[PDB]
């Protein structure tokens, strides 16, 4: 059998720059090595096979180098949209033959953005089932580093609420968080103000919006 | 519940029916007859025991028509019935045997299987290697 | 044209058993080789089997042994991964691809064509449906959007007005909730010019549970 | 017919033969000899029987030189008609060895076939395998 | 181990026990009895023979129900003594088969043992052969 | 050569000497005996068929204590030579499927023999090429 | 130390069969191969059978097939060629040389230790001794000889007074006479002043026929 | 099988000369050649085994370089007991290895000879068997390159007379022939001059021994 160790973890550059990622194969491997790309949501690409030549119709910024048991895919030029997650391959061992490398993610960086702050009050029909629920959103911002906090009337909240942050997009290249409150309607109605708390790398001052409920 | 009894037992308990019929033919049929003794039902009852081990001791018989029909019956049921349990001495004398030999098949067969499974380890070893040769060798 | 076909994915009781179908469509199975390559819930890639059915050879990676059969069917043409006593952390997008056999060349390219993965999803947690609530828009940018809350299991797909709606369009990545099902909210920004004019809706459908839905979105 | 019935109904149609027969020729042949009680036919009829099954009740017989050729006649082709007829009930008990020896070869034969076919396989996957570390690698 | 000596000398045993049993027990169960000559042990020793061995010579024997359950159980003892030493004369028949069955599996095995085993080499011969065109030519 | 005829006619000669012993024997051991018509050894000649066939008809046989001894030796002698022959028809006939089953080692075996020569002739085709893959692609 | 030794070189009449032996000593043939190498009476050299006892495997030339049968017996120390239906041209000397098998390096040493084979002649041509007649010389350079001729099978020796003339000799190569004999002439140049003086003598020496012989050389 | 051309023929030359010898096989051999050496009486020695190593044991003036098929053994500076018979061999084949060459034989050049003739007329004795036999000789001469015709009484005998010339000699280096005639005594009595012809790359005129029958 033969493992894989795949270096950087997680990389981040922009646009241009030239990306180099390493995978170094437990065992003697061949020149039998692939590279592939999985855009979240579809499954891998293949896109150097023979740890040389590439799968035809593959851009040509695209390559790889071998060194003797170090395998390296390097992106000249690194365009908009090769951003994925790569994932190093040996097929050789005839434990036939796929070991993938735990994988190195290369995520677009871009100058910082507005995170156009917003909050959605609790639809009517959710409280009719016991349940209201307030909801925030950072929409399009950079980096994903970001936070927000929660007040019911402004005394902060903690252990209610969820976050989840879009992944990177094709264009954009900014994120887009969600906050979402949970209180049972008795406890919904047993306050008047509540405001979302936003902090951000990219702001002179926190933004912070509300509503007034049934007004 | 079992097989072989039922189909043994089967043709014991045709055998007691017919050791029972010509016992219960052959006496009312040799009423009126010359020479016949054989009136009784406890005496045919020893009657139809040696026409079927065909012993015929030559006491207590028949001497009518229908009377010796249903005797004739019994001496080939009897038959019937010491040569099937021999044929079943033989098949049970024969197989055996077979598995003696079965296991004698196990010691030929599994031994085989070992073996030819102990040399595809082997098969392997060997391109390994070759495998190894080039690959270590030339890239 | 060539193709695959992953199929048979689903919820699984923890020890149960599953039976995935990989359908071939461009190749003849018999000259290739299939891989039953999974991916756990947002983890990376693992491969799980492989079956040259050519050389009549299978293969499996260490993670799994004594549970899952790879087989594959060449009187059709399809490989089947046959997942048995199936445990917890198994859940996952099980796609299957392809690759040569040792013939000619072209065993070098590695998985040449991957299919598109079914969804095996073990758990003794049970299915529900989910709820659709509105989010009502306000103030030539606002907006708006549902809340697919409180389902199990993944996945539910959202579009708006049919496919109307497609530009700055942002569906958000479910979060488990400490209840045990799933939720999530599909935001989008409009031209506030509009809310009154062109009609917004967000289509939902949580197949898992046939639970479609549609719900207009006024602010 | 069915042929079963063709070599078992003839060894039972040359059996009845044999069994009027005797009772046909030591009949003719028991007239004016010492104590010669069978004269009848249908006496003797019963006394071919009783000569074939060797019962030999011992009421109806003969006496004389060529009555006790013919009758030696009749207990022999008794037991040869009976002695056949046991060995053929065996052909039915040891032949289900055959059935049971040959569902045997099969079970042994199909788990070798595979470990070796299985074999030949390993190699060719195993030849083109290190054959593609070649050619290719060096062209 | 004698055993095959053991197990037909007690069937022989067992055999001369009931045809003195029979011989012991017709005897006194036959005194004051119609027709009741056999009162003697020596004569009554023929008399299970006869009885056994299924002659029925017709001169001595029991006409008592006591004295007829002991000559019907000598009747079939006989029978018993004589089928099971005849399906024992067939293990030395049909087992020589086994020795005719153990021995073709000889030459047909050997014929074949060799093609394999000569085969496995070709492939060592073979192997090394190439393993030796590599390293040392490259090296 | 096969001394099935040598075996076989060992027991039919053994036979017929006990089958002339006892008619030499009982008789010369039946004068001066109650009701020992049995003088004679034509007519005694006869009497050890019926002793042989064990059909015992009943008109002629011995009274003494020799006599007997003689008789009970020809009664078993009878059953041990028709034991054996009958025991011969199924050695023959279960020893004819050894030839018809011996002969399907034919197909079995020879169909094995040309099948794992054939694979050699390719296992060989098969490194001959690798051989070229190098020896043609390198040097 | 490592030797061979070939044996049962002889006559056969064209048609009939030889069996040769190799005796090997220094290395077990067990693990090494033994090689019949013949060389026609004259020509060049041509190699025969073959044989790895290793490998359990034979080799021939084509030169023969139906006929030669090689062999080994390890139990002993040989390899046996059993030549059959001789054919007249089989004749020569067939050494029997060796070679390291298919292991380790050794394999690429050709025939590594060479025997000093024998002499198989196939011939319908029968033994004799030859004739032996005198050169008479005539006219300090003068040339006489002998003249062994008419005999049969090769090869004799020819020696000039025991020994003592053994400068300026030439006991020529035997030509084989179209009779089936083979033939030759040791003529020797000596001093004319010699041939009243010195004695010349040549010793002829058949070991095949057993007979030996010696003639004077008087004018 | 592989077959074996190996140029050439023979090859006459002095000491101290560089000789090389030539060797073309039928196909791939894989530098798995070997050449040996065979002195007249001999079973061949081995020289180079590999076509490029040489057995331990043996003059550093020996060397083979394989050129792809062609193979060429040379002696650097031809010494003086260097002569004989090479014969090139390969040992690739699947065939036991072992194909030789035809065999080139090396011998010694030197200054032209004449070659000294005789001739004896048929032995008493033999006539007394049948067969009376003449015999020429030229003796030691140089090149081997020679023709003895022969002449009873003037006219041309064809077929009917075995050569042989001897194997070049230690010192001398010079060849021996011996041709021979053969006439049922009936036939040598039918004439009287038998008379044998010699012609030679080393002779003004060709000289002419023979003799007249009784005398």
């Amino acid at each position: 059998d033969i493992q894989m160790t795949q270096s950087p973890s997680s990389l981040s550059a922009s646009v241009g720059d030239r990306v180099t990622i390493t995978c170094r194969a437990s065992q003697s491997v061949s020149s039998a090595v692939a590279w592939y790309q999985q855009k979240p949501g579809k499954a891998p690409k293949l896109l150097i096979y023979s740890a040389s030549f590439l799968e035809s119709g593959v851009p040509s910024r695209f390559s790889g180098s071998r060194s003797g048991t170090d395998f390296t895919l390097t992106i000249s030029s690194l365009q908009p949209e090769d951003f994925a997650t790569y994932y190093c391959q040996q097929y050789y061992s005839y434990s036939a033959p796929v070991t993938f490398g735990q994988g190195t993610k290369v995520e677009i960086k871009r100058t910082v953005a507005a995170p156009s702050v917003f909050i959605f009050p609790p639809s009517d029909e959710q409280l009719k089932s016991g349940t209201a629920s307030v909801v925030c959103l950072l929409n399009n911002f950079y980096p994903r580093e970001a936070k927000v906090q929660w007040k019911v009337d402004n005394a902060l909240q903690s252990g209610n609420s969820q976050e989840s942050v879009t992944e990177q997009d094709s264009k954009d290249s900014t994120y887009s968080l969600s906050s979402t409150l949970t209180l049972s309607k008795a406890d919904y109605e047993k306050h008047k103000v509540y405001a979302c708390e936003v902090t951000h790398q990219g702001l002179s001052s926190p933004v912070t919006k509300s509503f007034n409920r049934g007004e | 519940s079992a097989l072989h009894w039922r189909a043994a037992g089967a043709a014991t308990v045709l055998l007691v029916i017919v050791l029972l019929a010509g016992s219960y033919l052959a006496v009312l049929a040799e009423r009126g007859a010359p020479g016949a003794q054989l009136i009784t039902y406890p005496r045919a009852l020893w009657w139809s025991v040696e026409t079927a081990t065909t012993v015929g001791y030559g006491d207590l018989y028949p001497v009518t028509l229908w009377g010796r029909l249903v005797a004739v019956v019994v001496m080939v049921a009897g038959i019937t019935s010491f040569g099937l349990v021999t044929a079943a001495l033989a098949t049970w004398f024969v197989g055996r045997e077979q598995e003696r030999r079965g296991h004698f098949v196990r010691h030929s067969e599994k031994a085989a299987e070992e073996a030819y499974t102990r040399t595809t380890r082997a098969l392997h070893e060997r391109f390994d290697r070759l495998e190894r040769m080039l690959d270590d060798n030339r890239r | 044209e060539v193709q695959l076909v992953e199929s048979g994915g689903g919820l699984v009781q923890p020890g149960g058993s599953l039976r995935l179908s990989c359908a071939a469509s461009g190749f003849n199975i018999s000259s290739y080789s299939i891989h039953w390559v999974r991916q756990a819930p947002g983890k990376g890639l693992e491969w799980v089997a492989s079956i040259s059915s050519y050389y009549s050879s299978t293969y499996y990676a260490d993670s799994v042994k004594g549970r899952f059969t790879i087989s594959a069917d060449t009187s059709k043409n399809t490989a089947y991964l046959q997942m048995n006593s199936l445990r917890a952390e198994d859940t996952a997008v099980y796609y299957c691809a392809r690759q040569p056999s040792y013939h000619m060349y072209s065993w070098w390219v590695a998985l040449d064509y991957w299919g598109q993965g079914t969804l095996v999803t073990v758990s003794s947690a049970s299915t529900k449906g989910p709820s659709v609530f509105p989010l009502a828009p306000s103030s030539g940018t606002a907006a708006l959007g549902c809340l697919v809350k409180d389902y199990f299991p993944e996945p539910v797909t959202v579009s708006w007005n049919s496919g109307a709606l497609t530009s700055g369009v942002h569906t958000f990545p479910a979060v488990l909730q400490s209840s045990g099902l799933y939720s999530l909210s599909s935001v989008v920004t409009v031209p506030s010019s509009s809310l009154g004019t062109q009609t917004y809706i967000c289509n939902v459908n949580h197949k898992p549970s046939n639970t479609k839905v549609d719900k207009k979105v006024e602010p």
